[PDB]
RNA sequence: AUCUGUUUGGUGGAACCUGAUUAGAGGAAACUCAAAGAGUGCUAUGGUAUGGUGACGGAGUGCGCUGGUCAAGAGUGUAAAAGCUUU
RNA sequence: GAGUCCCAUAACCUUUGUACCCCAGAGUGAGAAA
RNA sequence: GCGAUGAUCACCCGGGUGGGUACAAAUGGCAGUCUGACAAGU
């Protein structure tokens, strides 16, 4: 179970690393990524410039 | 025990009357508890023996009263003067503690004061502490009437007069069974109590 | 509870319209007490009727999902349902009147070749309907005649229309010149009022059920509330997280405002910020 | 150790209604509601008070999980004298009787049990203790015994069920007072043996937050139990933030 | 409703009896009602297996009460003859207990059956 | 849209009317949650319109069962019919808030014109009524809700458990605790009777050593001066002349050293001797009851060892359930202080204890135990006895 | 013991250092007089205030409103029906 | 002047008399007989 | 013609010393019965 931080999503997009697949590659195991309201709220406050980051964070596989 | 005899089961509580046993406020309370009682039912075989036990309790209390009345009659014939002063119950214990009337009669009045408190007395005497002042006489009526430090004084006065009356009981060859010596002795202690209690320490 | 009853993957494309209705089937009485139905339309040329299980009442104790699908020749852009009866109207390239018990449009309404971008049924004179065109026009319809009635062309497109719940002949329009216009049905030459506070396009408008206030959503990321007798807003609502207000509605008690922006969140607002929802003692109240 | 003729010093604990018996060894003891008998064979202590012969019972941490919580050092217990406590999962009087001792004559204990065979003794024990109300009913359906229970200050749940979070949820809404207490004993194996204990504890706490119960503290019951923890929370209907 | 409850079905009975047999070879099995009762007192029992045809059944109905008090799983098997045969002794066995041992070679097999018994209860 | 509220009390059914409807969209806001706690705010929401107390304890249990099963009792049907106004089944329905959803379908059947609600909005009102309780009843006689809960709680619980007085074994524990107490008191009082009459006739206490016989004789021979041939026959009838005490007392009363005590003293001796007589008879009556109760409660255990020995064994364990739960070894040491079950002698004792343990299990966990298994189990011990 | 001198407990509290406090530090009394804090108890109940200004009230008539039963009509359905919806 | 309030209406020790006991104790746990 | 519904597992010369549990009695022990002339009022 992995807690995602706001900057983690931004850097993942910069490097073209999928969150779910990238974690499975790193740990060679099923990872259950988790986003808290604070991280979701921080993404929304970043503004229109980070709309792409907000849409990936809302992927259904991310609980 | 008497309630069980009158009503055997909580069901009977509705119609049974507990007036002669209990006051109005108390009897109504048990009736309310009966219908809402948390307990379980019992068979007649159980009830019969619980009644049998209850019959023993009331019969015990009856004979206990009979023995108490018997002891009063004995004390009012073997030491009538003492009974007038200290009472039947406390006087009986004073005789029983010494083991005989003559043995008590030969004791000084100081011992009669502290007769029942040897454990406190001899502990205090050996450890250089203050000694008890009431002994078994604490339960006499006259000591009860006294208050504060006056209880210690009346014990001293009552014990002295008890020895006077007790000796007249034990050593009198032609004693009347009247308690006249005790009655006059009783008046002296009451006068001593009245003036002793009349005094007020606080300035008026 | 701020929780979903159900979620459906209704359409492959964009959901261009939605309305909650109480269907009246000819042969069947739907259980409105235990089930609530919504209609959806989308640019994939289909209108779907859904059923949702609700817990309003406990008189019972399913069939939760798609009930019927209406196919269309062209893409749809708006949908609204007649209040009194089951008929509903969809606006796409042509505004079409539908009946729930028929798979094809029962009637065809259209002033001309221009497409319709939105529509809204009247709330009191239920037979009157209004629509908006891409040609900067507002068209009025009357179902009693099964025909359009009046048309006015404005300087800019109007995105939404709402009818006054307390006044059968008055309706307000959200316009793209940063303004909202209050109109009288019988005399459309002049506006009754103009609301001017916004600084970007006004994308939706709604009346409070009391009929004394309207709320406007704008492209400028704000929500403004107007008194129907004044041409300027009494309030503005905003947040850094709210990104483009596209829909605004009033709660049916007129105490709350529901806004939906393009960041994907549906927010709840107090109609009057300083008020509170608890029941007040007489000493508070006075 | 704590043999028969040994003499001990009884002093009060930080929690009201709980005591400590000092000596070569320390014992957690509670005043006996029904003197002269033992519910489950625990040792007892008699004190001659001016004289009346008062009695105390020993609380074994290895038998009661609430007792293990006292040893481990719980900061706040809402179970205190003169309070109503709703006890869920009351298998028998092993722990309810000690809770009945703490609340005292003025308090009440609503003991809820499902299985009948443990239930029968709970009835028999309850009749020695007037302040215990046994409710032989399933805790998953509080509607069945809503007549029997009024508002309660604290809710104690020892149910070892996978869906205990819902059971604690429903009971609190009906009977627990606002700002009241909630005490839960969580055994990881019953809830989910597939995952580690830490994952289970984090999951149960999240459910309680969702149910308007604010957790105050968490404690694991070692060395008395393995893979157990007690979560103490408060029922904040108004809001947890 | 019947006194012997729950009663394992045919598929589960064989799975239980296999664990009983392996436990006997590994000295992790206690045989007999009296021995089973002791293990519950010490809290060293993974679960209790009882025979449902014990004549009379009541002479082992105390174990479920002890089990529920201690929260120990239990289950009934149809035959005491079969249970005795699996236990490894030459006589029928009405009750048996699997001793707890965290260093045993049959941990997974025991816990697999233990989980199924919990579902049955 | 809630207009009426149904609340079920241990004492009866209460119907309220909702004067104001609380906000539903803002239900989770703090101020709407606090108003439930505040009585000043709550009283503006609802008002009591009717209350129908149960007739008695019996009716309360029946309606507790019906409410538990989601059924509408006749009492509930009456109060609802009296209060709820008649409305259409389709056009518009009176709304009733009920705590339990299972109770909704039942009320709908009886009253087609009422729609039941148990959503979170309804629960909040029900929570408030429970919270403030008797304060809302404007003094109407609701008894005391806390006390009736205790009575109804035990009733409901035992009815499901089907608890019976037949399963009761504490009567055995009381009887044994009383029986030995009587055996002590009868002896202690009888010894005193010997002393008191010893003063008046000291030798007679030597003549009749058996205390019970001595008391009955003293009741007859109150004064040793009274000695008649007919009296000799009457006391000769007491017990038998085989010992010759009838002649000894007459000859010995004539020449004895006992100092005559007063009439009042003799009155105490005979009454106190009469007292020893009553307890002896009561003790035998109780002893038969213990024997009878043992057969009913534990026929197997009583038959295997005996009623008294079984009663002592149950008391030592503290209860029949406690005795059953013990292992065989513990049962053996349970009777190892009084030798209840008593190298080859020990082997029988260990063998007998195991059988006694099983006998207890049959008795404790059988609603109506028989003595069929006790007989064969005792028979098995007899064969073991003969073998050893 | 004109033996010994350590430990335990009490009495006492120089110097240096450290901390806190300072119109020095305390004590007793109360059906005394003040200024404040916290908690608890109490139907603590007008969501728009009595049926009523002869400006009125009561009795009765009509209108209006409510419930289900019946009949007919419309729609749906059928070979014909039965059955269902109806502001 | 002076501790009833640690049951002298009692506790403990000793002697005598009476009735039982000399295997493990949270007892062990698959042998026994041939 | 067995068994998990349970196999197996102090001293001294027929006699006397050693130890344990329970109860009762003892006119057996601890174990020795406080002080002694002032006090209260005007
Ligand atoms: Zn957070």
């Amino acid at each position: 179970q992995v807690l995602i931080d706001t900057n983690f999503i931004n850097f993942s997009i910069q490097k073209k690393v999928d969150i779910v697949r990238g974690m499975m590659d790193c740990l060679l195991a099923k990872c259950n990524p988790l986003i808290t309201d604070c991280v979701m709220a921080e993404l929304e406050k970043l503004g229109p410039k980070y709309r792409i980051a907000l849409k990936l964070a809302r992927d259904p596989r991310i609980k | 025990a008497r309630i069980i005899l009158t009503m055997g089961i909580r069901s009977k509580a509705s119609e049974t009357d507990l007036s002669e046993i209990l006051p109005e406020e108390i009897e109504e309370r048990v009736k309310t508890a009966a219908e809402v009682s948390m307990g379980t039912e019992i068979t007649q075989t159980d009830l019969d023996n619980i009644n049998a036990l209850a019959e023993q309790i009331v019969e015990f209390a009856a004979y206990r009263e009979q023995l108490s009345n018997y002891l009063s009659a004995r004390m009012k014939a073997i030491a009538p003067n003492l009974t007038q002063l200290v009472g039947e119950l406390v006087g009986a214990r004073l005789i029983a503690h010494s083991g005989s009337l003559i043995s008590l009669a030969k004791s000084p009045a100081s011992t009669i004061q502290i007769l029942g408190a040897e454990k406190a007395l001899f502990r205090a005497l050996k450890t250089k502490h203050d000694t008890p002042k009431y002994g078994l006489l604490y339960h006499a009526s006259l000591v009860g009437q006294a208050t504060g430090k006056n209880k210690g004084k009346i014990a001293r006065v009552l014990a002295a007069k008890a020895a006077v009356s007790l000796r007249y009981d034990a050593l009198a060859e032609d004693r009347d069974d009247s308690g006249d010596i005790g009655l006059e002795s009783r008046a002296k202690v009451e006068n001593r109590l009245s003036q002793l209690e009349g005094r007020d320490l606080r300035t008026t | 509870t701020r929780e979903e009853f159900v979620s459906f993957k209704a359409h492959y494309g964009l959901v261009t319209g939605l309305c909650v209705t109480q269907p009246r089937f000819h042969d069947k009485k739907p259980d409105l007490k235990s089930q609530n139905f919504m209609l959806s339309c989308s640019d994939d040329k289909t209108v779907k009727l859904w059923s949702i299980n609700v817990d309003d009442y406990s008189n019972k104790n399913n069939e939760e999902g798609l009930i019927r699908t209406f196919d269309g020749e062209s893409a749809f852009q708006g949908i609204d349902s007649h209040r009194e009866n089951s008929t509903f109207a969809t606006g796409g390239a042509k505004i079409h009147l539908w009946d729930v018990n028929r798979l094809k449009p029962v009637s065809d309404l259209s002033w001309g070749a221009d497409n319709i971008t939105s529509l809204k049924f009247n709330q009191n004179e239920t037979d009157i309907l209004a629509s908006t065109g891409s040609d900067n026009s507002i068209v009025l319809y009357d179902l009693r005649t099964n025909s359009p009635t009046q048309k006015i062309v404005q300087t800019m497109r109007t995105n939404a229309i709402c009818w006054n719940p307390m006044e059968a002949f008055n309706f307000v329009t959200a316009n793209e010149d940063h303004n909202a216009y209050y109109y009288d049905m019988r005399n459309l030459s002049r506006s009754l009022n103009v609301f001017k506070d916004h600084v970007s396009a006004v994308m939706d408008v709604d009346f409070s059920p009391t009929g004394d206030e309207i709320v406007t959503g704008s492209y400028d990321k704000s929500i403004r509330i107007y008194k129907t007798n004044h041409g300027h807003s009494r309030e503005i609502y905003h947040t850094k997280r709210m990104q483009h207000v596209f829909q605004v509605k009033y709660s049916m008690d007129s105490k709350y405002i529901i806004s939906g922006s393009d960041d994907g969140n549906v927010r709840l607002w107090r109609s009057k910020a300083w008020e509170r929802s608890n029941v007040k003692t007489t000493r508070e109240k006075n | 150790g704590a043999r028969g003729g040994a003499k001990v010093v009884i002093e009060p604990h930080r929690h009201a209604g709980v005591y400590i018996a000092r000596g070569k060894e320390d014992l957690l003891v509670t005043k006996n509601m029904a003197p002269g008998e033992s519910v489950y064979g625990e040792k007892r202590i008699s004190v001659e008070e001016p004289p009346t012969k008062v009695e105390y019972r020993v609380w074994n941490p290895f038998r009661s999980k609430l007792a293990a919580g006292i040893m481990g050092g719980l900061d706040e217990l809402f179970i205190a004298p003169g309070k109503k406590v709703l006890y869920l999962g009351a298998a028998s009087g092993t722990s309810v009787s000690h809770v009945s001792d703490v609340v005292g004559p003025e308090g009440v204990v609503y003991a809820v049990e499902f299985s009948h065979r443990p239930g029968r003794e709970l009835i028999s024990m309850a009749k020695k203790r007037p302040n215990i109300i046994p409710i032989i009913e399933d805790a998953r359906h509080p509607q069945k015994y809503r007549m029997l229970i009024g508002m309660v200050d604290c809710v104690f749940a020892d149910v070892a069920q996978p869906d205990q979070a819902r059971i604690i949820a429903l009971n609190s809404h009906m009977f627990l007072k606002d700002q009241g207490g909630v005490v839960i004993s969580i055994k990881a194996n019953c809830i989910d043996s597939t995952v580690d204990a830490e994952t289970v504890f984090a999951r149960e706490v999240q459910k309680l937050r969702e149910e308007r119960i604010k957790p105050l503290e968490q404690l694991t019951l070692e060395p008395y139990e393995r893979d157990h923890c007690i979560v103490v929370g408060r029922y904040m209907r108004s809001g947890l933030k | 409703n019947p006194k012997a409850f729950p009663l394992a079905d045919a598929a589960l009975t064989q799975q239980i009896l296999d664990v009983v047999q392996q436990a006997a070879n590994l000295r992790q099995l206690k045989k007999g009602a009296n021995e089973a009762t002791k293990t519950l007192n010490r809290g060293i029992s993974e679960f209790i297996i009882m025979a449902a045809d014990c004549e009379p059944i009541e002479i082992l109905l105390h174990l479920p009460l002890l089990c529920e008090d201690k929260n120990v799983p239990y289950v009934f098997v149809p035959s005491r003859v079969a249970l005795g045969r699996a236990c490894g002794v030459s006589r029928p066995v009405i009750a048996a207990s699997i001793t707890t041992n965290d260093a045993s070679a049959i941990k997974t097999q025991i816990y697999a059956v233990k989980d199924k018994i919990e579902t049955l209860l | 849209p809630i207009e009426y509220l149904l609340f079920e009390e241990p004492t009866g059914y209460a119907v309220f009317k909702v004067k104001l409807q609380q906000d539903d969209i803002g239900s989770r806001l703090k101020e709407v949650q606090e108003q439930i706690n505040d009585f000043g705010a709550f009283t503006k929401l609802i008002e009591l319109v009717s209350f129908a107390p149960f007739k008695g304890a019996a009716e309360a249990l029946e309606n507790a069962n019906d409410i538990s099963e989601g059924l509408v009792s006749e009492s509930l049907k009456a109060i609802l019919d009296l209060n709820l106004p008649k409305a259409s089944s389709k056009k518009k329905n009176i709304t009733l808030a009920i705590s339990d959803k299972n109770l909704g379908p039942s009320i709908k059947e009886e009253f087609p014109y009422v729609d039941c609600i148990s959503n979170e909005l309804a629960q909040d009102l029900i929570r408030g009524v429970r919270l403030h309780g008797e304060k809302l009843f404007k003094g109407l006689q609701s008894g005391d809700l806390e006390r009736a809960q205790l009575g109804l709680g035990h009733a409901y619980s035992r009815a499901k458990v089907k608890f019976s007085v037949q399963k009761n074994d504490n009567h055995i524990i009381q009887a044994i605790a009383l029986l030995d107490q009587l055996d002590k008191d009868i002896n202690t009082f009888a010894m005193r009777v010997k002393e008191w009459y010893g003063w008046h006739f000291p030798e007679l206490a030597k003549l009749v050593p058996d205390n019970y016989t001595f008391a009955k004789l003293v009741l007859f021979i109150k004064d040793k001066a009274s000695l008649n041939d007919d009296s000799l026959h009457d006391l000769a009838a007491l017990l038998n002349e085989d010992s010759g005490i009838a002649q000894r007392v007459i000859d010995n009363a004539r020449i004895s050293m006992g100092q005559d005590i007063s009439e009042t003293d003799m009155e105490n001796v005979c009454v106190f001797a009469q007292r020893v007589a009553s307890l002896a008879d009561y003790r035998r009556q109780l002893y038969d009851y213990l024997c009878e109760k043992m057969h009913t409660v534990a026929p197997n255990l009583s038959e295997l060892i005996g009623e008294v020995i079984g009663a002592r064994l149950i008391s030592h364990a503290g209860s029949l359930t406690n005795l059953s739960k013990q292992a065989a070894s513990t049962v053996q040491i349970l009777g190892a202080e009084k030798a209840l079950f008593r190298k080859n002698k020990g082997r029988i004792s260990r063998y007998l204890a195991n059988k006694c343990s099983m006998a207890s299990r049959i008795d404790n966990y059988s609603e109506e135990p028989s003595n069929v298994f006790g007989s064969v189990l005792k028979k098995q011990v007899e064969q073991r006895l003969e073998f050893y």
